């Protein structure tokens, strides 16, 4: 532990990193273009009936 | 969006590093060291205090080396480390550099 580079305090809440990501942005888009393509799959059936 | 904004405000609201000897010994981002041969290094060597012996065992095996040859190099490193490095020395010389450009 003492001679260790990654000290026993280096993993004892040493740093508090933070940064927003786009990591999970898809999930929201992952359901609206499927609705923009679905609202478009149902729109073209109302301008003719 | 409103959820991500509050995280960074709280991290810095922790106000780190606070002024103390242990806060300097608790984190290792902003490293710290003293002089290679002098009354300052030999202080931590034979110190039987838990807080200071922890600082010694860190710097005795801190890599890259947190020590310096002279005192002019030590002040120059605190300036070019963007605040990721601290220097320990007598309070006299520390107060004169703070009052010199």
């Amino acid at each position: 532990y003492d001679k260790g580079e990654c000290g026993a305090k280096d993993s004892g809440s040493k740093e508090k990193t933070s940064a927003l990501s786009l990591s999970n942005v898809a999930g929201v888009f992952y359901i609206l273009v499927g609705g923009l393509g679905l609202a478009m799959l149902v729109a073209l059936i109302e301008f003719c009936y | 969006y409103t959820a991500n904004l509050a995280a960074f405000l709280t991290v810095e609201r922790m106000v780190s590093p606070i002024e103390s000897a242990e806060d300097l010994s608790k984190q290792t981002e902003i490293a710290y060291g003293t002089l290679d041969s002098g009354s300052t290094k030999e202080f931590f060597r034979r110190s039987k205090i838990a807080v200071f012996d922890k600082m010694w065992t860190y710097m005795r095996s801190a890599e890259p080396s947190v020590f310096v040859r002279t005192t002019a190099e030590g002040v120059a490193r605190v300036r070019k480390s963007k605040g990721k490095y601290a220097y320990l020395l007598e309070s006299t010389m520390n107060e004169y550099i703070e009052q010199r450009k």
